[PDB]
């Protein structure tokens, strides 16, 4: 996290800050995950 | 003490005096104050109480042997004589770290 | 005798001094400030997508 | 783990501490190019004083550069030189064995997941002391990380609990533990 | 005399089988049952070369940019 | 949109600089023109200090207990070995 930053050509040139009305929300697009839950063994009484 | 003489590597430092000239004399010459008081003091140095600048000092790093003699009075108790004797150092202080130099 | 090692030298220190140009070779890149509008979108958006970057 | 006694190539000035080595036998590459090249500056030199044309000299030096050249360029990088198991092949001459080094990506060198991504069959990462990787991995630690500036000794930011795992490859090598468990010794009394 | 003093080196290239060289892997150190060596540092003078070592470290520190920060704030500079 | 990092400028610089590293590598590019102008055919006068440095380090390099090659000749040192044209244009004039 402490390393210097900077970005190429392709973040800048290709790209640019689209300006966005209040009320036309874009939503993010993510990456593909999901969630489960399961027991672990407990080692003692 | 009635005469006190200090003896530096087997020699006189001074010839021996008496202890009034210590309690009184001595500190009237070389420091701020006379104590009053039975305070028996002698200076390397002249003229100071510290005074923010070195007037002379005693290497004592190079008297292999120092010793005091006092002629004692008759009317003592048993107990301690406290000597003491300020001297001088070199702080040193570099890259963080600190330390005093002999 | 000496003098075809003398004539050798000769030639080949001029060689030498045109050889010499080939050593440093040094990678050239810039830097540029981000257009104002792209740094705030930039600075204000909170995920990073991908994660790390080395170059 | 396994160790190899220290070697050089021609380069520095190597060519003359352990001098009066002519011609190769049971050494390194590097070591029978540099026995080579004393062969060479020996001989050319010896001629050049027997007949002072100060000419052989110098076909002595372009020769050596010659030998020398075809030694750096010309090495073939299909080398598989890795020791683990019962059988080591590939080669019984001297060689210098096959380390994974230390990475940015993994400074210790724990095989984790790096082993599945492009090795496959990956090198043991060697010993601590052995190439001056120990520095390496410092450094490698010590990458984007503040220290307080008040341990020289650096235990604060928890050098400690890291460290590299017994087994630095895909498998165990269980048969190199069972070697040195179980000697094979040889031709024993029952045969 | 070419023939002869090259074939001179020729034989004794031959002949010196075997290859001497520096100790390989690490050297190693031998410990008195505690009495009659000096240790190699000065107990005393161990804690000394603790601060030694440190005026290195605070030198390194002199640049935080190139690398750890120190007892306050920090500061700047660079090469060339 | 991405993020991408620079691990160092040659000598590693953690991220808390923000101006210095473009003053840092802008002197960095410089410093590399110099060297590689000052350094290729065409030269006025500099074969001097190249040939003073030449010598005297070059011989030092060897001082030390190795020194590599690519170190010992390739360290600004290879046409520091011009001198040997000045001394066997002298002599020629004299032989």
């Amino acid at each position: 996290l402490s390393q210097l930053v900077a970005y190429g050509a392709q973040d800048v040139y290709l790209t640019g800050n689209p300006q966005i009305t209040f009320f036309k929300t874009v939503y993010r697009r993510y990456t593909n995950f999901a969630i489960e839950s399961i027991q672990q063994t407990i080692n003692g009484s | 003490f009635t005469e006190v003489k200090l003896i530096i590597n087997g020699s006189d430092r001074f010839s021996g005096r008496p202890g009034a000239y210590f309690r009184l004399v001595q500190p009237y010459e070389h420091h701020v104050r006379v104590p009053s008081k039975s305070v028996y003091v002698y200076s390397f140095a002249l003229e100071d109480a510290d005074s923010r600048q070195p007037n002379g000092s005693a290497n004592f790093t190079r008297y292999d042997s120092v010793q005091l003699q006092l002629t004692l009075n008759e009317n003592l108790a048993s107990g301690r004589v406290q000597i003491y004797a300020p001297n001088f150092n070199i702080l040193r202080i570099a890259a963080g770290m600190g330390g005093l130099a002999f | 005798f000496t003098s075809f090692v003398l004539m050798l030298l000769f030639t080949g220190i001029i060689l030498i001094a045109t050889n010499e140009l080939t050593y440093n070779r040094p990678r050239e890149i810039q830097y540029r400030y981000l257009p104002r509008d792209l740094d705030s979108f930039i600075r204000t958006q909170e995920m990073p997508s991908a994660i790390f970057s080395s170059m | 783990l396994y160790q190899d006694p220290v070697w050089f190539q021609d380069l520095s000035v190597i060519f003359k501490r352990p001098s009066e080595i002519i011609p190769t036998r049971d050494q390194s590459d590097s070591e029978r190019i540099n026995a080579m090249v004393r062969l060479v500056l020996y001989c050319s030199f010896a001629v050049a004083l027997i007949r002072q044309n100060y000419l052989y000299a110098i076909l002595g030096l372009a020769i050596i550069a010659i030998i020398s050249l075809a030694y750096a360029l010309g090495a073939k990088k299909t080398k598989s030189n890795e020791a683990y198991g019962n059988i080591r092949p590939y080669s019984v001459k001297r060689s210098k064995k096959s380390c994974s080094k230390s990475s940015a990506n993994n400074p210790f060198s724990n095989a984790t997941v790096g082993a599945l991504l492009d090795n496959e069959a990956r090198p043991p990462a060697c010993s601590y002391d052995d190439n001056d990787m120990a520095s390496t991995m410092r450094k490698n630690f010590n990458k984007g990380l503040f220290r307080n500036l008040d341990d020289v000794y650096e235990v604060e930011n928890s050098q400690r609990q890291f460290y590299t795992m017994p087994v630095t490859t895909a498998a165990p090598d269980l048969t190199a533990f069972g070697q040195f468990l179980y000697g094979s010794k040889g031709k024993t009394c029952k045969e | 005399t070419i023939k002869l003093m090259i074939m001179l080196f020729s034989y004794f290239a031959a002949y010196q089988l075997g290859k001497m060289q520096e100790r390989p892997q690490s050297q190693w150190p031998k410990a008195k049952a505690g009495q009659n060596k000096y240790m190699v540092g000065d107990w005393a003078a161990w804690k000394p070369i603790y601060m030694g070592v440190l005026g290195v470290a605070v030198l390194l520190t002199l640049l935080g940019p190139g690398g750890v920060g120190g007892g306050m704030g920090g500061m700047f500079g660079g090469g060339g | 949109n991405v993020g991408s990092l620079e691990l160092n400028n040659l000598s590693t610089a953690e991220d808390v600089a923000t101006l210095q590293n473009q003053l840092n590598k802008l002197a960095e590019e410089k410093h590399k023109r110099s060297t590689w102008k000052g350094l290729t055919f065409r030269i006025a006068v500099q074969d001097m200090w190249e040939a003073l440095t030449g010598i005297p380090t070059d011989i030092y390099q060897n001082s030390g207990r190795v020194s590599l090659k690519e170190l010992l000749t390739r360290d600004d040192r290879l046409r520091g070995l011009g001198l040997i044209f000045f001394l066997v244009a002298v002599v020629s004039i004299f032989f």
